[PDB]
């Protein structure tokens, strides 16, 4: 028994349409055959197509487009359908579907002109309704509507490679764990020995003023040079608090609460990072409330560290990769690092305007994808390392804080099939089109540059 | 290492009970959730605007193709997608001649120019809605490019195009409202000064001011620039288009069609996996810059159940902003009133009180506000307060390849704090929704007891309920995404007393 519906069309074009009508017809109970849904690329398809036209097809639909009227396969299928129509004496065996507004009725094959085509040009819904009316008037066999079948076919055929697949993925983070801490946190009771107007940020080692005390991991003698009044200070007057007890939450005394000690340790980590950055001779860029550190042009051989470029060019302006770090303790004692891009005119002198920096950063980062960000961050962090495994944040003459150069790695159990990066380039090109609705206030600074 | 859990992609329900992951695919294959008779479009604007609108409708009645059909699927046509007619014939048109626009467009004061133009448009819309026998489902405003360019808070008219000078300065106007007591028979000059000072009561944003002034009349509105619809006709000095939309024509048609269908009374889609008796509330805060007290702010709450069709409640205006912390908090009485209104609206709609209530906010809740919330929650209802913030950056970089981390991966710090990736690679689109490396949102359960994985799934699902733009997913849940827009619209005017509950008037 002939109960199938045949939709003939072009492969590269006439692809999106066939999909809509086919799914729509199958969802309405019609048994439909089209090479998009039932043909696996690589097999000799002509024998199967000829068999389905000759043996199982009741209505033959040909999509009449500009490329449909010239494609060789469409013409062969139409010839087979014409032979079958002559055999069956069914003058309505071939039902044309006109979808191209530029296809005149004289450009349609002379065999197809005599058949009343269904107007899909103006509206696809009206064409579908006309097709359904014609099918009802011709008693085309159909089953009760089951849209689940169309949904299942869509998911199986056009979403096979477009689903999350199970595969372990290792993700590098921007959290760099702290291997060790100094044994004790010390509160030196300097009182008068510390003038009330002394800026503790000028000390050679991190320190914080807390009441009449000085909170640091460093010893009393580490500040004799810069605070000569502390030469006569007794070491037994210091309140030494174990760091492990602070971090583990077991520290409970009336002198100071545990969260205050953790906050002081965070501030000391930040100060040690600032001093380490000043020790590495990296420039400073003042952000809203924190500092970003970037590398000056010509500091690194060919502006590259381990074959990774850190200083480059962007039109007439130069871009620098920079990091800004803040200490964290709660999830785990890590050193949080954020990535920044900082621009200069000649490689040394900063750009004073903030909106120029913002626009240039967005423009440069649009073309920087996962690999570029990860490689540049890792290269920067390995630039700061003192050995192969960790970077040392000096906090005292004998006390140091060790931070690994290997980020805290994360792993997940679900992955994706990696496509071509041309999609990434396309999204980059398309980002500005969407951003033209929110970036109409930064267009004056660009004219200010010229 | 630290383990990442995976949250499956939330499916959304469509017509005939079929579920899909992409709104475009579901709309194209099965259609919207509910069908409407049609869309009776009303247009206010220039004659060129009406011609552009009619051309755009005639264009979207027929399919529009994109270069890459995977990330941005084509538009099969309005009738083939939604099943309802959107004809360009029989359109209620209220013309705004170019002379009328030029009369008010060349005023030095941005506030006065915006107020005058918005008054023109709003008066036309109101008169048409009140005196015409033909009802209009959605009113479409075709704003000319000059109005969009010169009617924004930071827009300055060049000194060559200034024809009418400003009669009052910004500081002098800000120092008029609070010291009214004009107390006198005033020369016409002082009455014009008074009128301009009153225009200073409204924001300079054209779209937001028009929405705020049209809220009280329950008139849906869609605001479209002329170059959004006919971008080929708007060329710069070099001959190239000012805005090149040749690559998102299908996406633009999808967005405009979905917005128009939603505003006309139809619901396009809804969540496929629904938890019965669950109600999400989005606590929204916006500062009133026109207040005598700098701490004053306007508080709003938005209720969503399974679709994007939400309910908006406007709270009272009072000193909610805390300058020392940069956090907003309601006093007990106002919090109780807001939550009682939300719960009573839910009881009216669904005939029974919700089983679970989730309040999403951008700041932590204090004990006073939470006790106020609990005093009005029924004993059989679970109340949970969740804060979603983007300020805690945990950037993960995939070791191999240039593509970012897949959407849906989550990191659970503890029973109440977790990281969720609403941005990243999407297997269905075979591309990424965010540039550079996506920023996860930080999800924290401060108050109440609730399982963290269920909250993550609910937030990922709520990400799918943006009816203003037919995109696959947003960066934030719908309970918080429209916080800024709704706050700005509510605060654009100080004369809004009883705004409407329906969500379609705020976007």
């Amino acid at each position: 028994m002939r109960n199938k519906i045949f939709i003939s069309h072009a492969t590269p074009e006439d692809d999106d349409f066939t999909r809509w009508l086919s799914l729509k017809l199958i969802g309405l109970g019609y048994e439909v055959w089209c090479d998009i849904l039932f043909l696996d690329k690589g097999v000799d398809f002509w024998s199967t197509i000829e068999k389905e036209i000759r043996e199982n097809t009741c209505k033959f639909l040909i999509v009449s487009s500009t490329a449909g009227n010239k494609r060789e396969g469409v013409l062969k299928e139409l010839a087979v359908a014409t032979k079958v129509k002559k055999h069956l004496q069914d003058d309505m065996f071939i039902i044309p579907l006109a979808i191209d507004e530029n296809l005149s009725y004289d450009d349609i094959n002379i065999e197809i002109v005599r058949l009343n085509a269904i107007d899909f040009k103006k509206s696809w819904a009206k064409g579908l309704q006309d097709l359904l009316d014609a099918f009802e008037k011709q008693n085309v066999p159909k089953k009760p509507p089951d849209h689940s079948k169309s949904n299942l076919l869509y998911q199986q055929i056009f979403l096979h490679d477009k689903q999350a697949i199970e595969k372990e993925e290792t993700y590098d983070s921007n959290w760099f764990p702290i291997i060790s801490f100094p044994n004790e946190l010390r509160f030196h009771r300097y009182d008068w020995r510390l003038p009330k107007q002394f800026d503790v940020r000028t000390l050679a080692f991190p320190a914080i003023r807390y009441k009449e005390y000085l909170c640091t991991f460093a010893w009393e003698y580490d500040f004799i040079h810069q605070l000569p009044k502390t030469e006569t200070y007794n070491g037994q007057e210091s309140i030494r608090i174990s760091t492990s007890d602070i971090l583990s939450g077991r520290y409970d005394t009336d002198f100071i609460r545990n969260y205050e000690c953790q906050r002081l340790i965070v501030q000391l980590i930040n100060k040690a990072f600032e001093l380490r950055m000043k020790d590495k001779n990296v420039r400073e860029y003042q952000m809203s409330k924190t500092f970003a550190y970037w590398i000056e042009k010509g500091k690194l051989e060919k502006d590259k560290f381990e074959k990774i470029k850190l200083v480059g060019k962007q039109k007439n302006k130069y871009w620098h990769f920079g990091i800004s770090a803040a200490g964290k303790l709660y999830p785990s004692p890590v050193l949080m690092v954020s990535s920044h891009i900082i621009f200069t005119m000649d490689g040394i002198n900063l750009i004073k305007s903030k909106s120029i920096q913002h626009s240039s950063r967005r423009k440069q980062g649009k073309n920087w994808w996962n690999d570029k960000w990860r490689e540049k961050l890792l290269a920067f962090i390995r630039f700061l390392s003192d050995d192969q495994n960790a970077i040392y944040l000096n906090v005292g003459s004998e006390e140091k804080i060790l931070i690994s150069n290997k980020p805290l790695k994360f792993f997940g159990k679900m992955s994706y099939v990696t496509p071509s990066e041309v999609t990434l380039e396309e999204e980059s090109v398309l980002a500005d089109i969407n951003n033209f609705e929110e970036d109409t206030e930064d267009l004056d600074e660009l004219e200010d540059i010229e | 290492m630290k383990e990442l859990i995976y949250i499956e992609e939330p499916s959304i329900l469509f017509a005939h009970g079929q579920k899909c992951t992409d709104p475009r695919d579901g709309l194209a294959l099965f259609g919207p959730l509910n069908q409407i008779y049609g869309i009776k479009s009303g247009v206010v604007g220039t004659q060129k605007g009406l011609q552009i609108f009619k051309s755009y409708l005639d264009k979207i009645q027929k399919p529009i193709y994109n270069h890459n059909n995977i990330t941005r699927p084509m538009f099969p046509g309005f009738e083939a997608v939604f099943g309802c007619k959107w004809e360009s014939q029989n359109i209620v048109f209220k013309e705004i001649t170019d002379e009328e626009i030029r009369r008010y467009l060349f005023n030095a004061s941005t506030h006065k120019r915006t107020y005058d133009l918005v008054t023109l448009f709003n008066d036309k819309i109101i008169t048409a809605n009140k005196n015409d026998e033909e009802r209009v489902d959605v009113w479409f405003v075709i704003v000319p490019e000059e109005i969009y360019k010169y009617c924004r808070p930071n827009s300055v008219l060049p000194n060559e195009l200034v024809q009418t000078k400003s009669l009052i300065s910004k500081s002098k106007a800000k120092s008029f409202r609070y010291t009214p007591t004009l107390f006198e028979e005033f020369n016409k000059k002082l009455k014009e000064v008074e009128k301009e000072a009153k225009t200073y009561n409204y924001d300079a944003q054209f779209h937001d001011q028009l929405k705020a002034r049209l809220l009280e009349h329950t008139i849906p509105t869609q605001i479209l620039r002329e170059s959004t619809l006919a971008w080929r006709d708007f060329k710069n000095t070099f001959g190239a288009p000012i805005r090149d939309f040749s690559k998102i024509e299908g996406h633009l048609a999808w967005t405009i069609s979905t917005a128009a269908y939603y505003k006309a009374g139809g619901k396009p889609w809804k969540l496929g996996d629904i938890r019965p008796g669950v109600c999400y509330l989005g606590l929204v805060y916006k500062k009133i810059e026109k207040s005598k007290n700098p701490q004053n702010a306007c508080c709003a709450a938005q209720m969503f159940l399974d679709n994007g069709d939400g309910t908006v409640f406007k709270g009272e205006v009072g000193p909610w902003y805390n300058p020392e912390k940069g956090e907003y908090h309601l006093k007990p009485k106002e919090a109780k009133a807001l939550l009682t209104q939300a719960l009573e609206s839910y009881k009216e709609q669904n005939k029974s009180y919700p089983k679970e209530v989730f309040i999403h906010a951008r700041t932590r809740f204090n004990d006073e506000e939470w006790n106020a919330f609990n005093e009005v929650t029924p004993k059989n209802t679970n109340l949970v307060g969740v804060t979603i913030t983007k300020s805690k950056p945990l950037k993960l970089y995939k070791t191999e390849g240039a593509f970012p981390i897949m959407r849906g991966n989550a990191y659970i710090v503890d029973e109440k704090k977790a990281f969720l990736w609403t941005l990243g690679f999407v297997p269905k689109l075979q591309s990424t929704l965010s540039m550079e490396v996506p920023n996860p949102i930080f999800i924290e359960i401060n108050k109440g007891e609730a399982e963290i994985q269920q909250v993550l799934k609910d937030i990922l699902a709520l990400t799918k309920l943006n009816y203003n733009a037919c995109i696959y997913a947003d960066g934030e849940p719908v309970t918080l995404r429209f916080a800024n827009k709704i706050g700005e619209i509510l605060t654009a005017s100080t004369e809004i007393k009883t705004p409407p509950l329906a969500f379609k008037y705020y976007i």
